[PDB]
């Protein structure tokens, strides 16, 4: 049960949550800060 | 532990893109049968794309056109055409109207660049050729027409256009900025960069077995 | 003419080394146990 | 066909054996549990409509 | 806000409908000469 919560922990960082990737350093390399700030927010709604 | 240096890896080639075959080509498609070349294997400057005072607009979605130099795409598909100057408006993603799906219906997840100039200068004779009416369809009784430019025509005036659209798949990458590789370093906590994949760990060399194409 | 698929025909889905791992993909696949139609190049 | 696949990666990163998650109940099992052996039990592999 | 003469009015973080409710520390007034194409580029986030 410890084990099967943390692997579901982790790999929810692989969703997207609906940003256009589910990868933070896609978004910081592809994108500027004012448009790259609503796909983050998006990551950080799922993530937490 | 904070990165020590930055490590950037790009392949290692260096013949540069060939932009200028698209955007200065004697004639661009007629819309409704755009064409449609292929970027590969080279080195892609965009500052002397996106610094050029000959463009109305460009316009990118997906990426950020102050961006493209730091990125590393596997192909690049570069679309050219012309349209009235009113119907730039409608090359865009989730759009509606003739432009938007008669004839050059973009993805509603598009990643690239749309850049769009006038040009009543050339294009304007009047000239009657250019001929006009899925997700990168070709719209090839029956509607057919044709746009009427003479240089007297602003929204009626030719405008030629260039749709970017960028390929971010994970295989080896072929259209690359112009940013330089370093050495590598191993056993050391660094800020990586392997074909615009950025990161920051310890790299070190590893005994796993990578099939040839991984 | 037919015959089975068996189990043949599935392919690495992506350009990614995984190892000692169970991986679900959902991809264009030949479906397990389904019919082949089969040809001959001559007689 | 548009189809899951549930595939064993080996320790040399080889794909040895898939399961078709849609050929059959067992492989529906196998697939909701992400393993190729599946232990004696009752399983709610999926809700028909 | 009233007068015929501004053929744009765009304000963010505040309407203009609401200014006479407001008190402010300062206001700055920056005044410069565009083009009437890059109009669009005077607001936050925007680029060119
Ligand atoms: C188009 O032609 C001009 C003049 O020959 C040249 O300076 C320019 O570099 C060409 N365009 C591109 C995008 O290279
Ligand atoms: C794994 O690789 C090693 C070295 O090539 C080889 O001896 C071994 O037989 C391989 N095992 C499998 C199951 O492929």
């Amino acid at each position: 049960q410890n084990a099967q919560a943390l692997n579901t922990l982790v790999k929810q960082l692989s969703s997207n949550f609906g940003a256009i990737s589910s990868v933070l350093n896609d978004i910081l390399s592809r994108l500027d800060p004012p448009e790259a700030e609503v796909q983050i927010d998006r990551l950080i709604t799922g993530r937490l | 532990v904070q990165p020590t240096e930055s490590i950037v890896r790009f392949p290692n080639i260096t013949n540069l893109c060939p932009f200028g075959e698209v955007f200065n080509a004697t004639r661009f498609a007629s819309v409704y049968a755009w064409n449609r070349k292929r970027i590969s294997n080279c080195v892609a400057d965009y500052s002397v794309l996106y610094n050029s005072a000959s463009f109305s607009t460009f316009k990118c979605y997906g990426v950020s056109p102050t961006k493209l130099n730091d990125l590393c795409f596997t192909n690049v598909y570069a679309d050219s055409f012309v349209i009235r100057g009113d119907e730039v408006r409608q090359i865009a993603p989730g759009q509606t109207g003739k432009i938007a799906d008669y004839n050059y219906k973009l993805p509603d997840d598009f990643t690239g660049c749309v850049i769009a100039w006038n040009s009543n200068n050339l294009d304007s004779k009047g000239n009657y050729n250019y001929l006009y009416r899925k997700p990168f369809e070709r719209d090839i009784y029956f509607p057919l027409q044709s746009y009427g430019f003479q240089p007297t025509n602003v929204g009626y005036q030719p405008y030629r256009v260039v749709v970017l659209s960028f390929e971010l798949l994970h295989a080896p990458a072929t259209v690359c900025g112009p940013k330089k590789s370093t050495n590598l370093v191993k056993n050391k906590c660094v800020n990586f960069n392997f074909n615009g994949l950025t990161g920051t760990g310890v790299l070190t060399e590893s005994n796993k077995k990578f099939l040839p194409f991984q | 003419a037919y015959t089975n698929s068996f189990t043949r025909g599935v392919y690495y889905p992506d350009k990614v080394f995984r190892s000692s791992v169970l991986h679900s993909t959902q991809d264009l696949f030949l479906p397990f146990f389904s019919n082949v139609t089969w040809f001959h190049a001559i007689h | 066909q548009p189809r899951t696949f549930l595939l064993k990666y080996n320790e040399n990163g080889t794909i040895t054996d898939a399961v078709d998650c849609a050929l059959d109940p067992l492989s529906e099992t196998k697939c909701t549990l992400k393993s190729f052996t599946v232990e004696k039990g009752i399983y709610q592999t999926s809700n028909f409509r």
